[PDB]
């Protein structure tokens, strides 16, 4: 049990506080550091496990020892002394460059920094497979954990006397969040007259009962048994976008489509949803071209009308009907057209704000208008 | 409560669902990066190169060590 | 001729369907796989052509064979058997890491995935020049095609028993889209009193007759013969931004610039367009300082008034006039000021939507107010 | 129809035009990545390393082969 | 003194003009190039300085000479002529790939391009430490300058006949801008009822007297002696955001936080500011739980009422009072709620502009209604 | 003119201040990349590889030399 002296520290982030307190538990004491220092002066191997009494095993990694043992020592009797020094100096300088890249000024706050095992690959000798094996990190979850960069390391001790760094590394355990489902949303374009439009929805959304939230896939790996994330992937969705996903089609923004587009049809529940005004749809069974009524925006193809259908030069056999026949445009409320470019957003927002501040006096005095 | 019926009328469908898993750490291990190689069998052929290497390592090791010591001096026993 | 069983497949995007159906003409049949497997076992070179009789050539690439042939085998007598195994094990594990990085769980939808030849460089032995040479990929267009990542590989067959992957690779051919011109836009700041402003326009725009669209240069290479793009670079421009580029200056947004700005003059059509209120402009022929009137925002310098002009310590000789003398600020309609930072955009949009929400009742009753 | 005259009044000029070229693929070639090296002249010096290398390769190759076989089983002759 | 021929050049940006004129002063003349050519054809070292009369030394770097001198030449009597050629060809092609990567069509405007010394690492033989040492670049500012990519090179001469590239490299000097302070801002969430909110502010802001500016940290390195930037990091802040930082709390946007949020307490000036409605705050001195009143949003903990406090399983001893006790929510004006997602911004901006377009006629008649 | 009292009421504090320093370059040095290695002691064992190396270098060197010569021809003496 330890207490942080906050008056002396003055200013500290919650992450810095939590990492600082964890140092007391994960840092080897003075006797263990002295024991570790002496052990490191007797080994000559690139990867070596240190056994220290009734304590945890410390894995010692030397980044250029494979080169010395495999390349320099065997050729010691056949190369000049200056040549041996020149070859090792090339590796030492390149090793220092990676150490500076990892532990130099680019590392903002070393105490609370979490470094992935893959970012340590060069410092560990250029590969992490043997390090993971000697640490005992194995199982059916290794690929998902490793791909999400879930194995992290923390600096706990730097020894300038004997030139070594002690890191605390952990193998995480996966826990499934109860009731959370991650949905992958895919869209197809539709035509309003001669214009091709596309609904703007997130690539992934997450649901928990009646709750809808956004999903960030940057730290996630999609494995067949579930989505494995090394950070928090759930973040709130705006109420207007939740209205879209709950059924309000007028709350869904739409964007124009370029000339060449690869999302003009999709197979869903054995049925084919196709923009037949923008691609050519033909019924292979009857040889008849499937025409899309201009008062309709999409085509829903099922076996009851076309058992085998050709779209975009691909022949697909569809199943029984799972989507109703297309409804007219006048029975669909469409959302606002938007442009997702960064400079298009700024240009249009500037126009909108200019209109609002040209009517500042009108908008503020709205209660004197409604009353009258 | 995603309304798949209205979403399909504007061309949005779901193409797959999955469970959500997060990571928790229970135990930690120690991994020491030994920065000084064993050059005993290389005789004295690398004396100049090693000295330059140690000099360059200090410009990186010392600032990290000072940051670690700044935090540790503010951690007191609960007693 | 093949048919996709959509009812059994259930769900699939257009990309998966197209790539899946294409995996019937590009996939070697069961007999060619048996011939390839037996033929692979007899080779011992890093890069090999197979020549399966009256069939298109297959290029076989082994990722560590150069190391074995050039380093390990010549030193078989000198080195111990244990040392030979340790040295090869280092390269095998590093090769496995790149295979996992390329074909592991991070690869989303392997069937539909397209992998560039540069992304395969380590799997092919660390270089692709010799692979390109033996595939016959050469010509004047190679440099542009290679740089924009136009050469793509597609996974076609994975053989677990004999441990090889068959890829389908294609050398694309270029095609000019008739009538499309890609324009590069450059800007100069201007002063309104003491504030220095800058028009916000896209870096590249594309025109086709009277159509104006945005241009995405992410997958494009600008070669002297033309712009070479591996994806579709044209995407629609918002109508407000199109109005800006068609002559409506009030539709163009503008931003404030920092203290040190490097776009305060430009050379265009032999004339010098300079701010001249934020930089020093001096006429070298006569030695007088060119002063910018506060009722003008820019200075257009031509040889009629100053044959040789010194700007920002650079002496430039200009040609005959091709831009009229600057008009007054009262004859130019300027667009709305904006700020392009993400957090500035969100802060201002939230302020704008709050005003709109606080006047919902006024705006939803516009017909009543206008009638009365 | 870019209006260069009005754009120059607010400091915008064109500094170069180019044609636009896209890519299309006509023919495809085969490239096989041979993952098993020929180690015949190395005698038995690399038995353990090769066995570990093959074991690691399986964890990557099997999921891809399953994905490929899942799609191929749904492709049928037109008749 | 030289003059640029603008009429012949036609069009050129400010950067091209400045870089083109500087090419007259930083380029070796015809005699020096001829002298350099002869000297290059007599050296056999990877890094070597060329001394030419009363001129600054030219540092010559050959990218594959270490491999030739250290690996190939010693093995000349042991390996066959064919094997020697095969091993050098592997390194030559890999060296060409990096030359093509750096100096190929990917390089836009080679005249004006400024290439960092780290981007040149492979072209210089795989390391830059000896190059920096031989150039004389050292001191107490080297790490800060190097980490921010401050050392840059310009192409000044390409020799096709003898195959060498001359670069102009400069070691910059650091100058402190007088009166500019860079502030790091950190936030703590707060609760309004059961909802957890978070104020949206920039990570870094810069002040100079009463001026407030944005700060871009992309090219900056935060050293203990001051932040070091290789570009201009100051850029303007929108007036609405400046109102927020000057005290107007209703001008600051706020966003909802996820379920697992890391910033729920902070240590500031020896006092703990905690969202005690979202974490468990307990006074360790008396053993009582600190409860956040629902009419307050934050808790400010000082030694006057709790000398030692447990906040998140972490025990912190706080100093004397520096932040007044929390005020009620009714005495704080909160800003508009926003969502910072890209697709949440476009969805909400499209809805807002649709309302402005529906009420266009009423907004145009802003004077015909107020004056009535 | 940051108001720290108002900001702390909505959970914003400053956690550190620093001075701002920029870079200016006064003197320049010359660094030449020697693309052709010295292969004198290899006894002409690398003729084919070097010839292909020089052929590949020209596809990159020539466009840059043309760009450099385009600007240099427009620079004239002041008189
Ligand atoms: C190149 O750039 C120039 C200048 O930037 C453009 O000229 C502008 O053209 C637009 C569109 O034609 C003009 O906008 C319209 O101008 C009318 C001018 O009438 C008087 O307006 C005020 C009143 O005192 C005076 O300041 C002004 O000098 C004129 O005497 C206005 O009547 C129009 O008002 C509109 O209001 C609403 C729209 O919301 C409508 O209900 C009205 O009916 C009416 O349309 C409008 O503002 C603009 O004035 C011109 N700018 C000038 C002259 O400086 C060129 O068009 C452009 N060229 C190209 C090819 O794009
Ligand atoms: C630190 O934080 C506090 C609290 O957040 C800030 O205090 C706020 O300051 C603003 C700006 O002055 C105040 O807003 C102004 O309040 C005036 C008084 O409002 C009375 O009436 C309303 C009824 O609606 C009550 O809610 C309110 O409590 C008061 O009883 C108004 O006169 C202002 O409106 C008009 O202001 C000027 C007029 O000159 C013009 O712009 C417009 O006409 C505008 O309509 C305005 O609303 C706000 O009330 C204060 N909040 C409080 C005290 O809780 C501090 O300013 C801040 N510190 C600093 C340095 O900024
Ligand atoms: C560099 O590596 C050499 C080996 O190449 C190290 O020497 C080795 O040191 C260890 C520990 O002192 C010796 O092992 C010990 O052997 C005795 C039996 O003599 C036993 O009682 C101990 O339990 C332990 O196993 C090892 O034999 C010895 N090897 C040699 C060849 O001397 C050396 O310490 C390293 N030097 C550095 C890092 O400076
Ligand atoms: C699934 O989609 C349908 C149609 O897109 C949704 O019906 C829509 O419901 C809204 C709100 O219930 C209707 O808006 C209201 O309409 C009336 C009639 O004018 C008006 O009095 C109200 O002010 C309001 O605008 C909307 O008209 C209606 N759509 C159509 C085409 O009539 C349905 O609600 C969706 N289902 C779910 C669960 O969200
Ligand atoms: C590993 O590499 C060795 C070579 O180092 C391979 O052995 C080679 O096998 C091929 C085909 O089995 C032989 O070529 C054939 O030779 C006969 C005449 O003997 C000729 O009729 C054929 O047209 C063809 O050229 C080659 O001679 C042979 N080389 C040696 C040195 O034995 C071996 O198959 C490879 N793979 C393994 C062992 O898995
Ligand atoms: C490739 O490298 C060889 C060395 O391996 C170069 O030959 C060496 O060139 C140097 C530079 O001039 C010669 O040094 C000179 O020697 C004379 C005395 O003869 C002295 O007057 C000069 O001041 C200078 O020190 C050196 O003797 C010579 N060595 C040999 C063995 O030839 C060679 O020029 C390079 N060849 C290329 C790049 O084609
Ligand atoms: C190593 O020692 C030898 C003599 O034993 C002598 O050359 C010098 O002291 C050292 N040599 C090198 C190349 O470091
Ligand atoms: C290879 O064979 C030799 C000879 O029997 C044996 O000593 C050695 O252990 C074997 N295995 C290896 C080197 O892995
Ligand atoms: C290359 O050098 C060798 C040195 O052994 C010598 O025969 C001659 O200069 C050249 N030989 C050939 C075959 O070009």
């Amino acid at each position: 049990g330890v207490v942080l002296a906050g008056a002396a520290l003055g200013v500290a982030t919650a992450a810095q506080i939590t990492a600082g307190i964890a140092l007391h538990q994960s840092m080897l004491n003075s006797q263990a550091i002295d024991n570790l220092r002496a052990s490191l002066e007797t080994t000559n191997q690139a990867i070596e496990a240190i056994r220290q009494a009734g304590q945890g095993m410390i894995l010692a990694v030397q980044g250029v020892q494979d080169y010395i043992n495999n390349e320099l020592i065997p050729s010691m009797n056949q190369l000049s002394c200056d040549l041996i020094g020149q070859k090792l100096g090339l590796k030492l300088l390149r090793y220092y460059t990676e150490i500076l890249s990892l532990f130099g000024p680019s590392l903002r706050d070393p105490i609370s920094a979490e470094i992935s095992i893959q970012a340590l690959s060069y410092a560990l000798g250029g590969d992490i497979n043997k390090v993971l094996e000697k640490l005992g990190y194995s199982g059916g979850d290794l690929l998902g954990i490793l791909e999400s960069r879930g194995i992290k390391a923390r600096i706990t001790h730097v020894d300038t006397e004997s030139y070594f760094i002690v890191l605390s590394i952990a193998y995480p355990t996966l826990s499934e969040i109860k009731g959370v489902i991650v949905h992958r949303l895919e869209g197809v374009s539709y035509n309003i007259g001669s214009q091709e439009w596309y609904t703007t929805v997130p690539k992934y959304v997450a649901t928990q009962g009646y709750l809808i939230s956004n999903f960030d896939e940057s730290s996630c790996t999609f494995m067949p048994e579930g989505t494995v994330c090394s950070q928090n992937a759930l973040y709130p969705m705006s109420p207007l976008l939740q209205e879209c996903l709950r059924g309000s089609t007028k709350s869904c923004a739409r964007t124009l489509v370029s000339g060449s587009f690869g999302n003009r049809f999709i197979l869903s529940q054995g049925n084919l949803i196709a923009n037949c005004a923008s691609i050519l749809c033909k019924c292979y069974t009857t040889g008849t071209i499937i025409n899309q009524d201009p008062d309709k925006i999409l085509t829903y193809i099922a076996a009851d009308h076309c058992p085998v259908v050709e779209v975009n030069g691909v022949t697909i056999q569809v199943g029984s009907r799972r989507y109703p026949d297309a409804v007219y445009l006048h029975r669909i409320d469409l959302g606002p057209p938007i442009s997702l470019g960064r400079l298009d957003v700024g240009t249009n927002l500037g126009n909108a704000i200019a209109k609002l501040e040209d009517a500042k006096e009108l908008l503020e005095s709205s209660d004197q208008i409604l009353r009258s | 409560q995603i309304h798949w019926g209205n979403l399909s009328k504007i061309g949005v469908v779901g193409i797959g669902s999955a469970s959500y898993k997060v990571m928790t750490r229970s135990s930690h291990q120690s991994l020491v990066i030994k920065l000084m190689p064993n050059i005993t069998l290389l005789n004295n052929c690398t004396r100049v190169e090693i000295a330059e290497y140690r000099r360059l390592l200090r410009t990186v090791l010392e600032p990290i060590r000072d940051a670690l010591n700044a935090m540790t001096q503010n951690i007191r026993p609960v007693q």
